[PDB]
């Protein structure tokens, strides 16, 4: 009973970085062991009223702080051994056919494509909680924790609480405008675009009054799209919000086999398109990269020949990462509990 | 098409070779490639044959410079432009064929030395290296220096794998082109640890720093390959069946003769044989007739024909070598079987085409890149005048001041009577020129022209007859 | 997502992937039609007598 | 054998081992033996 294979699909989550490319450019690979970040106050006194005659007070000088950073490491790794080569495989013809030689080069280039697609998913999560939270901490298994910490103000990422959430209160007769206004006010800095998770965006849309903000004649200028506009992409540009571009994010990650979501459940970010973002990547530490030549780069590939009874062609990446962000305090995390 | 099927009943099912790049499929086996073809160069006696062949043909004895700078473009007139050819001329035969051997560091070759070297090492590695070279010692007049870098020593530093930008020891940009080459030093002594340094392709002045000439066929092909990819298999299966015939002949012969008998092995040779008892030598003078008891025999063994059809072998695959190679089949083998005319000049016209082609790139690119890198400083130093009320000067257009052309030994005919009477009805009509003509037999028109009119008047002084060329 | 290993410690070999095949089979139909010079002998019901 | 060396001085070696992890090493080997053509010419005393 011979058999053709006429078509052999792929599947995919929905991945795509939006956070890493919104916020996070002019990437800055180092050859250093720890970077500094710094910061001045810059809070100046009202001065006091004083006689004439006291003549006294000096003041203080202001001077800064500085905050030192050490980046963690990954390296994924793949294999082919001549064992697996020989029965087939699901994307070939059971017609037409080919040597080992050529199975050979199908599984490297899927492994590569995976190991990459890993390194990239660790780099959009570890830009992701950043943004959310001011600091996040690197660990696993065989790599000891090291933790990165920048200082974000507890007037940021605020939550709601028993008083004042939107859920509990009713969705007619009131406006999200000022409770948005009251949110922006800690931030530093003027706010250019606001991510909604979109049950946080199911939830402020209801609002009856953001629809008259929608369709008055003279009291708007903004535009949206009430309607579905996005239904398999990663992301969703909607329309300008008075000032303010509202964009819908919601990516995928799998850690294990299940797959989750990088925005936790509603969450809502006042944020700035123009926010200083770093993008740093350590040296790499491997005998034959240091002997290339190649020293703070990212993505090394190489691979090798164990010489063993049953051979083996592995496959590995190593980058080093570490997402920094400089000015912590143009970011208003909110809850939307 | 069966030719990508499965074949005629399945034969070729085995026969699926990868698609790969010239690079991908000559790299990773570079060296032990160019090795064995050395090994065959240095250890067989058709591939010295071959390489020797090369070099007289593509070359010859004598490699001679051409002046010919544009003058059209440059605007500077025909008098200007011959004057200063003719001093750069004398200046270059009297910088290249100097006797103290000069121009090279080593001072072993002359320049005919040097581009014959070329040749051979375009032969059997498929490229050939030259570095241009400064000493500030040198007292002489003109300094440029030259030596032959062999393609062993260019390798990839510290023995790493190849990447994007440098493979096989050959730095390339973004596009196609060549930057630096990294040049390792061998030393045969002892050995030490090794260095790798840094040559670029061309200085910042645009003087040509490192010289790399080859072939390319692709798009993309870092390091050329030699010509012996094709035919290495063969020579030495060639080499094996030879040698293995030569021995199975010797110890075929060997053995003339054979004594059987039951007596001592000294009594039975002694009673037969004929051997004088005090193995057993036997004087080998005169006529034997021995007396054979019942038991005893003697038996005289018979060989095979000794060269049973290995000749015709032999000729066919020194055939199969000569279309490898490109030489051939009586140039690479000596044969020069029974042929009428006809054959022979079909076969010396595909020898022709074949040198003809090799010699026209090869070696004139390499002799007109050295001779434009001596220029510079020669006009630099200001051993020579640039024309005056020149559009460029020569940095802007090198190639328009050093437009050169080589001409080196010419072909030696089967019958030259018919080709000189070839050459002088040409002559008579118009087809032809006193130039072309002069350059097929290798000879420099003026040069002719200058002892023609020396000796015209030589053999007017001393009173003999006018000579045929002087005019009325 | 890659998980972090540190660059002394040896990183596990993650697996490779691979996929599943389905089977199926067509089904034939054939209609057919009869014509006789007995049904075109009379007139048709579109033709002007 | 792999580089056709036979009797020489000092040779050394530098390579990389193919493991999960990565380490370089560098090694240089050699056989040092001094002789004499004539043992005695030469007279060695420990003075006092």
């Amino acid at each position: 009973t011979t058999a053709q294979l006429l078509a052999a699909n792929e599947q995919k989550f929905k991945f795509d970085p939006l956070f890493l490319r919104l916020f996070f450019r002019e990437s800055y690979p180092f050859t250093t062991e720890k970077v500094y970040l710094s910061q001045i106050p810059g809070l100046v006194n009202m001065a006091l009223y004083v006689s004439p005659i006291v003549s006294g007070e000096v003041i203080r000088s202001r001077g800064g702080s500085t905050s030192e950073f050490t980046p963690g490491y990954v390296k994924p790794k793949h294999e082919v051994n001549p064992q697996m080569t020989l029965r087939r495989l699901p994307d070939e013809d059971p017609q037409n056919l080919a040597d080992p030689a050529y199975r050979r080069r199908r599984i490297i280039m899927q492994n590569m494509r995976d190991e990459e697609l890993a390194i990239a998913q660790v780099e959009e999560m570890q830009a992701v909680s950043a943004v959310l939270k001011g600091k996040y901490t690197m660990t696993g298994e065989a790599f000891d924790p090291v933790e990165v910490d920048m200082g974000r103000s507890e007037e940021n990422n605020i939550t709601q609480s028993g008083g004042t959430e939107w859920s509990k209160r009713d969705k007619s007769t009131y406006d999200p405008t000022d409770d948005i206004e009251a949110y922006a006010l800690n931030a530093s800095g003027v706010v250019n675009i606001i991510v909604f998770d979109p049950k946080g965006w199911a939830l402020f849309r209801s609002f009856k009054a953001v629809k008259e903000k929608l369709d008055t004649r003279r009291g708007s200028n903004s535009e949206l799209e009430t309607a579905v506009k996005d239904l398999g992409k990663a992301v969703s540009y909607k329309g300008m919000y008075g000032d303010v571009a509202i964009v819908v994010y919601s990516g995928q990650y799998v850690e294990n086999g299940v797959k989750k979501n990088f925005l936790p459940d509603n969450t809502m970010v006042l944020g700035n398109t123009q926010a200083r973002g770093l993008r740093t990547y350590g040296c790499i530490q491997d005998a034959d990269a240091q002997r290339e030549g190649i020293n703070a780069s990212a993505r090394y590939p190489k691979n090798w020949v164990t010489t063993g009874d049953p051979a083996r062609e592995f496959t590995m990446i190593q980058s080093a990462p570490l997402m920094l962000l400089a000015d912590p305090d143009e970011f208003v995390s909110v809850q939307l509990a | 098409y069966h030719g990508g099927g499965s074949g005629f009943g399945g034969q070729l099912r085995s026969w699926n070779p990868p698609s790969e790049s010239v690079d991908a499929a000559l790299l990773p086996n570079f060296t032990r490639g160019n090795a064995r073809a050395d090994d065959l160069v240095r250890n067989n006696g058709y591939a010295a044959n071959a390489i020797q062949l090369h070099q007289d043909h593509i070359v010859g004895s004598f490699f001679r410079l051409s002046h010919r700078p544009s003058w059209r473009y440059l605007g500077i007139g025909e008098e200007e432009a011959r004057a200063f050819s003719r001093e750069v001329e004398a200046a270059w035969k009297e910088f290249a064929e100097d006797d103290c051997c000069c121009i090279d560091v080593e001072r072993k070759r002359t320049f005919t030395m040097m581009i014959r070297e070329g040749v051979a090492m375009h032969a059997f590695n498929g490229e050939l290296f030259v570095q241009a070279t400064w000493d500030t010692s040198s007292s002489r007049l003109f300094r440029t220096q030259f030596r032959m870098v062999s393609p062993k020593r260019i390798s990839n530093p510290n023995n790493t794998g190849d990447s994007r930008n440098c493979r096989a020891g050959v730095q390339i940009n973004d596009s196609g082109a060549a930057l630096g080459y990294y040049v390792s030093e061998d030393g045969y002594p002892g050995w030490m640890p090794q260095k790798w340094t840094w040559i670029p392709r061309e200085l910042p002045g645009g003087r040509a720093s490192f010289i790399h000439v080859f072939e390319p066929v692709e798009d993309g092909q870092t390091r050329g390959a030699n010509v012996f990819y094709s035919v290495m298999e063969q020579m030495k299966m060639l080499d094996t069946l030879q040698n293995t015939q030569l021995q199975s002949a010797i110890v075929k012969a060997m053995y003339a003769a054979t004594i059987e008998s039951e007596l001592d092995t000294q009594s039975a040779m002694d009673f037969i044989l004929g051997a004088n008892s005090q193995a057993a030598p036997v004087r080998l003078g005169g006529a034997k007739v021995p007396h054979l008891m019942p038991g005893d025999s003697l038996n005289l063994q018979t060989a095979q024909d000794t060269d049973n059809g290995y000749s015709v072998f032999e000729q066919s695959l020194l055939r199969y070598i000569a279309a490898g190679l490109g030489v051939s089949y009586e140039q690479l083998s000596r044969n020069y079987a029974q042929m009428s005319y006809s054959t022979a000049r079909a076969s010396a016209n595909e020898s022709w085409a074949y040198f003809m082609g090799r010699r026209k790139f090869v070696a004139s690119r390499q002799a007109s890149q050295m001779f434009l890198c001596w220029l510079e400083e020669a006009i630099v130093r200001r051993v020579v005048t640039l024309p005056s009320k020149a559009r460029f000067s020569f940095q802007e257009a090198r190639s328009a001041w050093g437009n050169c052309d080589w001409i080196g030994s010419g072909r030696m005919a089967i019958d030259g009577l018919k080709e000189v009477q070839e050459a002088v009805m040409l002559i008579e009509a118009g087809l032809s020129t006193y130039e072309k003509e002069c350059a097929k037999r290798g000879d420099d028109y003026q040069e002719i022209f200058a002892q023609q009119v020396r000796e015209t008047m030589e053999r007017r002084a001393a009173g003999l007859k006018p000579p045929a060329w002087a005019a009325a």
